[PDB]
């Protein structure tokens, strides 16, 4: 009966409210992606050897040779995106309805972000092709930009005096683990949010107007999940090979770099904001800048409504947020050459812009007009 | 933080029906494409703007892309 | 008075088993009922047919390999 | 006059223990018929170019 | 320096439900065994996956036989040759990568088992290289060891044009023609890259089917468990 | 002046849709709570009923008909002489707290 | 006395399961 | 708060009994040998890898090559006896205080008695000596002994007809993973 009742204020009987739209569905998908990531992984693992000798072979094994092992290696590797897709939705509904005002529960999350992002680029290493290898060796040797301990810092990480069988096998172990702490840090993300209770998309108290959420909410994530579950399908049985890179088919190889070298998709708005700065301390620090800016977004928060529901301005330049990234993705994708270079260094003083300056102001003329 | 320690509300009066009484699709595709309709014409001005500006600076910039990649008429002509 | 509250028209709303107001309802009632219940248990019907599928995947690959059956 | 639906829920699916013996059964059924009618939809859709189209020839 | 991406070349297994064409292939694996096996690593494939797919247990177990392979060690301790078998995989030309550049001008022929899967475009690319050698234009001067193909990156490539009118002949009496060759070959090195393409896309049929099914049926217990809080009517009575 | 522009934004604000004043839509905090305690009875239960039919408008996707949507003009301000003298106590209390 | 048809269906519905997946 | 409120009730001001013997002690020796093995085992797998041709080159790549990796190894391999000594008194002291009837608690004990049995078992596999194999060979081969389906479940266990590689490399899945269900479990 103790752990009923958890059970209970967690998933049952726990008021929500009324007027939640799917923007709020993307919560428990995570938590599917993330069970869905940790259970494809778990049987791959159990054919897959962290040895640079091995470590191709083993992964070609897995698709080959064990029964079903391709349609699990799929969906681990395109629910990886997935995972990211839902990220970045989960994300944006918190900018757009003012949800991170629940400030631990947002600060928790932005942990979550930087550790998948750890665990999915140390997953990526994993198979020991070329894109995998150099993707290690560039996104790595950013940290000896770093003052006075990062050349040292860099050697640590990686065992070694470059990306080497050392990286590799510690690299499966951070991988296999970081997940759990992933796992341990959602807990207490939904620890404070069942503290400060849920948001609804007009920033309202819906104190006023709750309902439990079972029935409702239970067969609505449901529903939902269907949804996730054919976009991983539609991507695992038609197009496995569509979000990946092929280089990673020819095994890694330090002597020979491949000429469009990149991170994977969900990395390139970063990446492109890395390569707008020339100067490279510069480009780590805005490169890390860019995902710790959520962290002072609920202080930049100005506007006197919670949610953007009920304002206009705020809208347009969150939509434009949402379109430099999309921006931003898409010159990191390409190489750095021109015009991309100066497309690229618009796009990035233009996030740091409409985050920093643009919507505070958006939301005190917001106010302005209102008579507040 | 409970069903009955929510808040205080007072005079409202909630009339509501069975879902085996009633129907799972009421007025859908006549009452409900309009609504949709509505939806999309209140949103679409803040919405597309920006995504049309980033199809513009898309093509654009893969068009100058591709402009630049090609040769060009100065390449040692009328330089024998 | 409490008596001036009648309870609005859920004409729009309900099914046409049920519109005519002077008919009782029971005769329809297990047809309304095994008409709900039946699209629940055509879904459990659906996923079951997935969830076998899906487990049985991963109990396969679990299981011995290609290789290792054709070098046995 | 006792309905089609109605009859269903009345004597095959009115009690909950009797809903799982029907999802079961039919289960049960729905795969062998699923996967036969999905099975030849995929192999007339691709005629002749599977191996059980040209295992005769080489056997 | 300037890129020419291949064309959309219709392959019988281009379509969302489209499977292989295991005549193609098995004329597909016949191109490699008699044309690219001399000069080009197969690593992950042996002669037991062609089981099923082109070739029967009896039929796949005489052309590992055809060949020789290394095993041991034996009772006096050291290697012997045998013939191969099934479990077999198919032998690599050179003993090491440093060995195929001795043999082949400095250059290094990639392993055919994910080529594919391993380059931008896959079949139309692979195809739109071997059909598609031409002359060098005027001003491109090549090397030593090079041939010009266009649709290779740096359109100075270091193979010799490998395929032929009729470099070789086909068991089931088809007209070696060189593009025939190509595209039986293209079809076969998707099945090398890709083994799963056919049972992977059957899986497809019946997802699509069956999320098909579900997703409405789904959506109406949503609906019908809703239906009370979509259709209910607030009514406010205050007092005077 | 531009009382126009001011009464543009309301309209495309979109909550007088809703049938929501100004006031109802006012993010909370300590002081807002403060001054909806504060309220009498009768705003109290109102804002209650405005809130609670607008989360259910917004629950459906829907609106109300234009003849009973929000008048800028008839936008009673209910909360603000409350929430002024809450604020203008709290600023007292800090303003001594500082001695 | 009352659950023995329901234990007994219960039972059935169990039983056919291990052939279900199995 | 809602963190350290939790941690009060758990370790700051929980009432405990104010007789309490160094019986009592093994509980929170059993989460420190855990949490050793956790971190000790983190270390190990690191440099450790789960292929027959390397494990045992891995294992003493560890001991003689890695910076104190000797020192990780032996408190692995020591800890793992040094947590079941302290189950062995956790469990007897329950046995001898009749802390038992606290039904729910003691039959999770078991489930996590159990678990460990399991995880020191896969994990004893991994440096593929002679005794880890046969230890394993003679170990699972008891299951065939089971009336109709045990011939099969070995052999599923194991990823074929003995064990082998396929039996090796999931035996260090299993073995990396049980560790946080048994935390989770505690
Ligand atoms: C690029 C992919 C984005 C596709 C989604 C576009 C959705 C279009 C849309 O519906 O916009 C209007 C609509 C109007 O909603 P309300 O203001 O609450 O009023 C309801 C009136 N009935 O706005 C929304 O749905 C807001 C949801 C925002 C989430 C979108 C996040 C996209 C990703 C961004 C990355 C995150 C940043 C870091
Ligand atoms: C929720 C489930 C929604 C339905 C998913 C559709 C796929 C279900 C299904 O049955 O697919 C077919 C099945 C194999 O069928 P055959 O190739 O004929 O193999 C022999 C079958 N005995 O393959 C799959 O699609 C399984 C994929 C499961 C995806 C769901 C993963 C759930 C993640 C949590
Ligand atoms: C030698 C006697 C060869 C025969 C016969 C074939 N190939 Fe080859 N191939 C060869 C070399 C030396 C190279 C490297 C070329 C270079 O300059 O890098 C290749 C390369 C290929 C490639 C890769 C092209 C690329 O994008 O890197 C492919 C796809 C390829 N070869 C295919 C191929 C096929 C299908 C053949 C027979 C059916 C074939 N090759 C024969 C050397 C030789
Ligand atoms: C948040 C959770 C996870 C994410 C985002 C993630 C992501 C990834 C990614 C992107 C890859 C590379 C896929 C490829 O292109 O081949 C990968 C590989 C791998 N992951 Fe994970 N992973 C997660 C969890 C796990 C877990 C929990 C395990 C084990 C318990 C696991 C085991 C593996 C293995 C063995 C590989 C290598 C095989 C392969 O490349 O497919 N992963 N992971
Ligand atoms: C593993 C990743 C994540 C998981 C499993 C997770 C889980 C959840 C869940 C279950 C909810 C409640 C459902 C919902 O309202 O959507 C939620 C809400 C929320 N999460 Fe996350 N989350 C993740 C990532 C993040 C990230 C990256 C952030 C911020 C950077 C964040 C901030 C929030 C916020 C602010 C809410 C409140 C939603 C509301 O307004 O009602 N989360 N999260
Ligand atoms: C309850 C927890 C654990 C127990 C009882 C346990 C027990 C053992 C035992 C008995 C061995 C064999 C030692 C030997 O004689 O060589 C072993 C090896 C190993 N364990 Fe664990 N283990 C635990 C947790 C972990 C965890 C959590 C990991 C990784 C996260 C890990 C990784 C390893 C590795 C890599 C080896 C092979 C290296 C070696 O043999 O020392 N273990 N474990
Ligand atoms: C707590 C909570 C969850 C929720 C439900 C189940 C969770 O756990 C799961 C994790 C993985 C899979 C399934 C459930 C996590 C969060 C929601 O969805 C919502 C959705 C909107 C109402 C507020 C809300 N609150
Ligand atoms: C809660 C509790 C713990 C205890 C202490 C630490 C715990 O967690 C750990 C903290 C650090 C390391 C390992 C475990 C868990 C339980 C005890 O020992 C005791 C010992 C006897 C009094 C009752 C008691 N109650």
């Amino acid at each position: 009966h103790p752990l009923m009742k958890i059970v209970n204020n967690a998933f049952i009987d726990l008021p929500a409210p009324s007027n939640i739209s799917s923007w709020w569905n993307f919560g428990s998908l995570l938590g599917i992606c993330l069970i869905l990531q940790i259970l494809t992984g778990l049987f791959l693992a159990m054919h897959y050897t962290s040895d640079t000798t091995t470590a191709f072979s083993s992964v070609t094994h897995i698709c080959r040779d064990v029964n079903y092992g391709w349609i699990i290696r799929y969906m681990h590797a395109n629910g990886a995106s997935m995972f990211f897709i839902c990220l970045y939705m989960h994300v944006g509904r918190g900018l757009y309805y003012g949800s991170y005002t629940f400030l631990e529960t947002w600060n928790i999350g932005v942990i979550l972000l930087l550790t998948v992002m750890a665990t999915a680029f140390m997953g990526y290493v994993l198979p020991w092709g070329q894109m995998s290898f150099w993707g290690a060796t560039v996104i790595t040797n950013l940290l000896s930009a770093i003052p006075y301990i990062g050349t040292n810092l860099v050697e640590w990480i990686w065992g070694g005096f470059s990306v080497d069988k050392a990286t590799l096998t510690r690299f499966f172990a951070f991988h296999f683990i970081l997940p759990f702490i992933i796992m341990a840090i959602a807990m207490v993300h939904l620890l404070f949010l069942h503290e400060t209770g849920s948001n609804n998309p007009t920033g309202i108290s819906s104190d006023v107007d709750k309902i439990p959420f079972h029935p409702y909410y239970t067969i609505k994530d449901i529903l939902g999940a269907l949804l996730l579950i054919l976009a991983l399908m539609l991507l695992v049985l038609f197009a496995p090979d569509l979000l990946g890179d092929p280089d990673n088919y020819t095994p890694a190889n330090p002597l020979n770099t491949p000429p469009h070298i990149k991170p994977e998709w969900y990395f390139l708005f970063a990446y492109a904001i890395l390569r707008s700065i020339p100067n490279k301390l510069g480009g780590v620090l805005a490169l890390a800048f860019s995902i710790l800016i959520l962290a002072l977004i609920p202080l930049l928060h100005t506007s006197k409504q919670r949610s953007m529901m009920f304002r206009p301005l705020s809208q347009c330049l969150f939509w434009a947020l949402v379109a430099d990234l999309l921006t931003l993705t898409w010159i990191g994708g390409q190489p750095v050459e021109h015009p991309y270079i100066t497309i690229g260094q618009l796009a990035s003083v233009l996030y740091f812009l409409l985050i920093l300056v643009l919507m505070p102001t958006a939301g005190t003329i917001e106010n302005k007009l209102l008579k507040w | 933080r409970q069903f009955g320690h929510l808040t205080r509300v007072r005079h409202v009066i909630t009339y509501s029906l069975s879902p085996f009484e009633q129907r799972a699709f009421p007025h859908y595709f006549s009452k409900g494409i309009p609504n949709v309709l509505r939806r999309t014409r209140a949103c679409i001005l803040r919405v597309a703007p920006p995504f049309v500006a980033f199809y513009l600076v898309y093509t654009w910039g893969t068009q100058e892309f591709e402009k630049s990649k090609r040769k060009n008429p100065a390449a040692y002509e009328n330089d024998r | 008075s409490h008596t001036d509250i009648k309870v609005p028209d859920f004409s729009d709303y309900r099914r046409p088993e049920v519109l005519d107001s002077t008919k009782s309802s029971k005769e329809s009632s297990e047809a309304r009922k095994g008409f709900s219940y039946l699209v629940t248990a055509t879904t459990t019907v659906g996923v079951a047919y997935a969830a076998k599928n899906v487990v049985s995947q991963f109990v396969s690959s679990m299981s011995a390999s290609a290789d290792v059956l054709a070098m046995s | 006059a006792p309905t089609l639906t109605a009859r269903l829920y009345s004597l095959l699916f009115r009690r909950t223990s009797t809903f799982a013996l029907t999802i079961v059964v039919g289960a049960l059924f729905f795969e062998r018929a699923f996967d036969q009618g999905a099975d030849a939809i995929y192999e007339h859709i691709n005629e002749g170019k599977l191996w059980k189209h040209i295992k005769h020839k080489y056997e | 320096d300037l890129e020419l991406h291949p064309p959309s070349y219709p392959w019988s297994h281009r379509g969302l439900l489209s499977s292989l064409d295991h005549t193609s292939i098995r004329r597909g694996f016949q191109v490699y065994k008699q044309v690219c096996s001399s000069c080009h690593s197969m690593d992950y494939v042996a002669y037991r996956h062609l089981v099923g797919v082109c070739y029967t247990e009896d039929e796949a177990k005489a052309l590992a036989e055809e060949v020789e392979v290394q095993d041991g060690p034996n009772e006096d301790g050291e290697m012997f040759m045998r013939p191969g078998k099934l479990s077999d995989y198919f032998p690599k030309p050179y003993p090491n990568p440093e060995a195929a550049r001795a043999a082949n001008n400095g250059a290094l022929p990639p392993d055919l088992s994910y080529i594919v899967r391993a380059r931008h475009g896959g079949e139309d690319y692979v195809f739109s290289l071997l059909t598609g050698y031409c002359e060098p234009p005027t001003g491109v001067s090549l090397r030593e060891g090079l041939y010009f193909n266009p649709y290779f990156p740096g359109q100075a490539i270091g193979m010799a044009p490998p395929i032929y009118n009729e470099v070789l002949e086909f068991d089931d009496g088809t007209p070696a023609t060189m593009s025939q060759v190509a595209k039986d070959v293209c079809t076969f090195l998707r099945w090398a890259a890709e083994p799963e393409h056919d049972h992977r896309k059957r899986m497809g049929l019946k997802m699509l089917l069956m999320m098909g099914l579900l997703l409405p049926l789904v959506y109406a217990m949503k609906r019908h468990k809703w239906s009370v809080l979509k259709s209910r009517k607030l009514a406010y009575r205050p007092p005077k | 002046w531009l009382e126009g522009i001011r009464k543009w934004y309301y309209n495309a604000a979109g909550f007088n849709k809703l049938g929501l004043m100004r006031d109802d839509t006012i993010h909370e905090n300590d002081d807002v709570k403060e001054a909806i305690r504060r309220l009498p009875e009768n705003l109290y239960n109102d804002r209650v009923f405005r809130i609670k039919r607008a989360l259910d408008l917004s629950m459906r996707q829907q609106i109300l008909p234009k003849e009973q949507w929000t008048k800028y003009e008839e936008d009673k301000s209910y909360l603000e002489p409350y929430l002024k003298e809450v604020i203008r106590e709290r600023k007292e209390r800090e303003e001594w707290a500082k001695k | 006395r009352n659950w023995v048809p329901t234990a007994q269906l219960w039972g059935a519905v169990g039983a056919v399961g291990l052939v279900s997946a199995t």
